[PDB]
């Protein structure tokens, strides 16, 4: 069918809408999970090195 | 001019229908011992995917080579030129 | 009016090009919009792919700018799921460290995604309204933007050229035309490697050209071929027969549902060739 | 113009007929080896349904594009145009 | 006008005898498989017959697009109508 | 109108043709596994009987279709109908 | 062909297409997402105990 | 009469041909496994015999419908009737 | 009646052709099994030998009938009649 | 004589084409399981061989038939005769 | 001149369409067994991948020279100068 | 004169056509267990070599008659004397 | 002067044709056994290689004829002169 300028058009938005999805979209979300992910991590590791620092007391 | 292009309407449907029909049966070849391969290597599949898509590349490049000069010659023709 | 009159109507997209009548110019007839040059654009399509563009920009942005960290929100839950998806995809593929691979992969899933969503809905519903608040009962204008060529070659094209730039700045330019002329066979002696560098170029060039056309059509011909059987399952109610109209109902119903696998699958196949081909231009096959 | 239209008829025939053969021999491969991984171990059932749709888009996609351009000479005619 | 119609009633048998062929082979490919993998595990047939239908779906697809565009050219012609 | 009923003859025999065909070619892959799976597990024979005639129907679906329009072909032609 | 009756004939299909959708998809994603938004809750919660966690001095 | 009878001729070898082409290719398939299953376990080829018999009924069903209408359309023809 | 005579001897060509095509493929893959049972069990090659010729009786079966008929179109002929 | 003479040997092309595609995948099917019994069991070559010979008889039968007819039809004819 | 240029035509689908069909089925033999081998040794899928280049290389060889005339014989045309 | 010298033309390209198609699929066929039984009898890879020029013997046979009576019918036609 | 001129396009496109489809999928074969050896027993691959070659040559020896007498159609044609 009809090959026109359309195909230069979409790529310009393509690049458009990437380029700020990766400065403004993804960075912020997965810096959530992360911070999110440290804090399950040591919820469980801090609990530990506590629960077995009794065996000094004892 | 009538009998070149009744004769291309042939032509680009054994180009679209045999890269169809190879494709079809290639991809149903590949991909069943894909699935075979993620089940006897559960921990192998993202491994598995990677290379089945390398050999994906090859499989289909001659096929589109003539998906796109059936779709030239349906809507541009380099015969009736010859007349 | 004949149904070939119908069909050959929705076949057709609004375009817009310089003519002389004025300096905006809109055609009127197939004739007179096939007769333009290349340079003309298919409004009804840039206007669809921009704006949702910028409904899924606009969605994930609206949650990214006030991430809660702890608890999330509604909005938020559903736009982290998407975000851990998409990663586990690219972290399951490639091996490597470039930032731009995964915002690209969630851009282009999404919005592939609603380019075909909006198949779904009956297909002379948006251009009879459309037609109405023009004021014009005769315009052109196509709402899926995937089922026009131009789209889907403007997404391949595009990551073609991010391909090809990858490719050139990891392996350097002499790397690069390397791998199309030392590989996949090479020799201890001058005299055969000058014999295989012709079939070093005949594997590697073909295969490296099938690329952005294979995602293209890939993409278009599922999307063209739904798009078209709707509306030959509208041309059914039309003939007004109780009989017919009640197959016409149960064959679209039947489509739709069969659609709504094809619209997840071309979006997620499109979005993992994208991050696989993207993931080889880092290293090396041969 | 008759010769033309005739002809049509036939590449509609090929264009449509070649996919309907490749498409069933295709998934009749790749159905089988899923049904076979299957037996192996049910647990991974729908890990490999998964896969099999990933693959399904990859063997059923020239099939589409020679089945849409066969009922868009159907209706639309782009030899017909040609004289 | 006589081409066109004599042309058509062997693009409707292009149409259901290619789709018949690829369907029965297709058939036995799946149903082979399917036969092997209930011997393998007889507990696990309840599910087997639900996977093997889903992908019968899969096979017959693309068949029946072309029984019904072959059906639509035997009590309704779109070539006769373009003269 | 020589053209329409000889150019018929050809459609009936491809109509059927390539459904004895396929159902042979399909039967011999389904029926081979079906003695298989009885040579290894003999007490599952009336077992896997009827799960052979469950797919026997989905083997022969499109084929039975194709055999009822070569004779509605042959005995009342649908063609010689429209000039 | 009457313009109308096919309108009639799309409307009436999309209807039965969306009640669907509304009583076969819908239920599964919002049950899916309000399910992990009940998991991330409870292990958010199960670090607040793990951080009220304390050692006897004796 | 001459197209006709001409093109007739050509149809009863694509319908005793393709017949023959599918049971022979079917028969190599389904006695391939009956050889292997009776050598697998040789107390078995009483049983294994009789299943075999049941499976090729169903093998040469079509067959045989295209061999009947080809010696129908050898010795009277309802083609030539049309005129 | 040239026409007649000469798609008989196309005709002829397709009934022998097709036959020959399927048998000698058919006998490819029910002696390759052979063979195979014959070096597993060579007690039992007496017993296999003889069940071999059965199979061989229904393989052959389709292709003696479309050979008679073929020598029955070469030294007499039903076509060249009926003009 | 002119389109009898023409078509004739396209029958002869017909005749061995199709007998040598289909004896040549046949020994490739049969000589590939010769050859695996020959590297299992290299003491039971003496007999292997013998029963190939057996085999090579009835696959290669109907290829000759096919070969002898088409010798006759290239240096005699039975229907330029016929005029 | 319309015959010859026409021809041409279907000669350039007939070249791309058939070494399309025969590389998407030979890539999907080749690359099911490199899948398979990748699986059981995911030690020498390095080795593998080279190999499978090399036969890559021999499997289309006689295709690239048949694209590469067809492709000539659309921008050239060595018969319509003959004429 | 000239349909025989052009009909002669396409009877040569079906008789080395089919030959090389056959041949080659035969010989992957065979061949692919030659490597087979090569690779798990390192020690009896000279016996089975001469084993398999003995089996290429029975497979390219029928396949020379045709490549012969090719270029008999390229050089010194036989048909274009009979008109 | 044409039709002779036309008809050996198509018997170029099936001469080359016909050998690369027979050719890829021969290879598909051969390579996919090749792979599954070298997978098999790595210490043996220089030496199953050697043995790939010889096969090669024997696989694509009559594909060879046949695209070395479709440049000889192609320039200087045979069948001009035989007018």
């Amino acid at each position: 069918m009809n090959i026109n300028a359309t195909l230069i058009g979409q790529s310009v938005a393509f690049f458009i809408f990437v380029l700020f999805c990766m400065k403004f979209v993804w960075p912020p979300v997965i810096a959530a999970l992360q911070e999110r992910q440290k804090k399950i991590a040591d919820g469980l590791d801090a609990a530990n090195r506590a629960a077995r620092d009794l065996e000094l007391a004892h | 001019m009538e009998t070149v292009v009744g004769l291309t309407a042939i032509a680009v449907a054994l180009l679209i229908g045999l890269g169809a029909l190879g494709t079809a049966i290639g991809f149903g070849l590949l991909g069943g011992k894909f699935l075979e391969g993620a089940a006897r290597q559960p921990e192998m599949v993202p491994m598995l995917q990677v290379k089945m898509f390398i050999v994906a590349g090859l499989l289909d490049a001659v096929t589109m080579i003539g998906v796109g000069i059936a779709l030239f010659f349906t809507f541009a023709n380099p015969f009736v030129g010859q007349i | 009016e004949t149904a070939s009159g119908y069909i050959q109507h929705h076949l057709q997209n609004l375009t817009f090009g310089r003519l002389p009548n004025g300096d905006w110019g809109f055609a009127h007839t197939a004739e007179q919009a096939k007769e333009m040059g290349f340079w003309a654009f298919h409004v009804d399509t840039l206007g669809w792919s921009v704006l949702l563009g910028v409904v899924f920009l606009f969605i994930f942005r609206l949650a990214a700018k006030k991430a809660t960290s702890g608890q999330p929100g509604g909005l938020q839950n559903f736009v982290e799921v998407m975000v851990e998806f998409v990663d586990t995809s690219v972290k399951d593929t490639f091996h490597g460290r470039n930032p731009l691979i995964a915002p690209l992969a969630l851009t282009v899933f999404v919005w592939i995604f609603l380019l075909n969503l909006i198949d779904l809905v009956p297909v002379d519903y948006l251009p009879m309204l459309a037609a109405k608040i023009t004021g014009d009962e005769h315009l052109f204008f196509r709402a899926v933007a995937t089922t026009d060529p131009n789209a889907t070659l403007g997404l391949s094209i595009s990551v073609f050229a991010l391909i090809v730039f990858y490719s050139i700045k990891v392996k350097g330019i002499g790397g690069f035309l390397g791998e199309l002329t030392l590989h996949p066979f090479s020799s201890k002696n001058i005299v055969v490697q000058i014999l295989l560098i012709p079939v070093n170029f005949l594997l590697e060039f073909v295969t490296l050209i099938a690329k952005p056309v294979s995602l293209a059509l890939r993409l278009f011909g599922n999307m063209y071929a739904g798009e078209l059987i709707f509306i030959l399952i509208a041309v059914m109610f039309g003939s007004g027969m109780f009989l017919l109209s009640a197959l016409g109902v149960a064959l679209n119903w039947a489509w739709a549902v069969f659609h709504i696998l094809i619209i997840t699958l071309q979006a997620f196949i499109f979005m993992m060739l994208t991050i696989v081909y993207l993931s080889m231009a880092h290293e090396d096959n041969h």
